[PDB]
């Protein structure tokens, strides 16, 4: 499921926004 | 609201004109606890001593900032804040600089992140997703007459009040444009695809950031996602999105628009502008006036032990505060 493979990815932990 | 914007627009007009500047020193607050870290600083729970009130203390240092080439952004987010005004918008209290660092001192919003409860609950109800998209309509109609674009859209971003509000924080990319913009910023979830594609764009990319925050709120993970950023940038640009099948015909028809990779289709920047999105099906029981006044009853009230309590917060590795005896980038900074 999309919810399995989201909570074994390595982005369900706060996300760092982008610079430069 | 024609009327409620133009005199909103007088009232920030004079701010952004004359910005308030050194309203306070970092020895009237008492640090308390970390409440969140970023690449060039962090976030304290501090208590006011003359007034015994708790806020939140933002904390840049000064040469991170030059480093990172966040200086132009730096400003834009102090000069924006100390300006705005609006229900859903933190309050910037005071804000000051010393030797080493640079000081916004904003109310303390209790109840957490979004995103701690997002994720723990796993998803939100439609009306729980819908009840929080509201209000964020609502803000960025705010911010976007004003001329400013918001930028940093997500879960991260949105503290719930102890009235089940949000309050949107950090404005670090915020910035006052009439025209078109260029920087390539934001979170890599949340970029429209004009930005991935380095092409000019507007506040149609905050439109478009919503679309991800409602799908985020309702899925309980974003339409676009992977390990690596690239992969990520790969499925924003690729124009398909699928949807859970638990999601309602209007939900997934706001997304479609929300969502959308043709500018000159994407709900929020038609000529209707917002109208689009406040008179779509999906907000059909949504009273916009009473989300604006917070008459409308929360889905979710945060749970408080009392004043200063953090338990709604993660705990965050502690770091002392040290101030040089030399002026940092002062010239940099001049104006904050
Ligand atoms: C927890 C909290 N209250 N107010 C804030 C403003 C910015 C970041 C975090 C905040």
């Amino acid at each position: 499921t999309t919810y399995a493979d989201f909570i074994a990815s390595g982005r369900t932990g706060r996300r760092n926004a982008i610079h430069d | 609201v024609k009327e409620f914007l133009a005199k909103a627009k007088e009232d920030f007009l004079k701010k952004w004109e004359n910005p308030a500047q050194n309203t306070a020193h970092l020895d009237q607050f008492e640090r308390i606890k970390t409440l969140g870290t970023g690449s060039f600083g962090r976030v304290m729970l501090v208590k006011h001593m003359e007034t015994g009130n708790h806020y939140a203390m933002k904390i840049l240092d000064k040469q991170k900032v030059v480093k990172l080439k966040q200086i132009e952004h730096t400003l834009n987010e102090k000069r924006i804040l100390q300006a705005v005004n609006f229900p859903f918008l933190v309050k910037l209290e005071f804000s000051f600089k010393d030797n080493s660092n640079l000081y916004m001192v904003m109310e303390y919003v209790p109840g957490g992140e979004m995103f701690s409860h997002l994720r723990r609950i796993g998803r939100f109800s439609e009306p729980h997703a819908r009840f929080y998209a509201a209000q964020i309509v609502l803000t960025f109609e705010y911010l976007h007459s004003l001329d400013l674009i918001y930028r940093d859209l997500k879960p991260e971003n949105l503290l719930i009040d102890q009235q089940g509000y949000i309050q949107v924080t950090d404005f670090g990319f915020a910035k006052r444009v009439k025209g078109r913009t260029w920087t390539l910023c934001g979170t890599p979830e949340y970029l429209a695809p004009e930005i991935i594609l380095s092409k000019g764009y507007n506040k149609a990319v905050d439109w478009w950031a919503l679309g991800v925050l409602i799908y985020e709120m309702a899925a309980g993970y974003p339409p676009f996602f992977a390990d690596q950023p690239i992969q990520i940038y790969e499925k924003i640009v690729s124009g398909k999105v699928r949807f859970p099948s638990h999601f309602s015909s209007d939900l997934k028809d706001l997304l479609r628009n929300l969502l959308q990779v043709d500018l000159t289709k994407r709900f929020g920047n038609l000529k209707d502008g917002v109208n689009d999105i406040k008179n779509h099906k999906w907000f059909a029981t949504t009273d916009w006036i009473a989300i604006y006044q917070r008459k409308v009853e929360a889905p979710f009230i945060p749970k408080f032990k009392g004043p200063g309590d953090t338990s709604n917060f993660d705990d965050y590795e502690e770091e002392e505060i040290r101030v040089s005896i030399n002026e940092k980038c002062g010239k940099e900074f001049s104006e904050f």
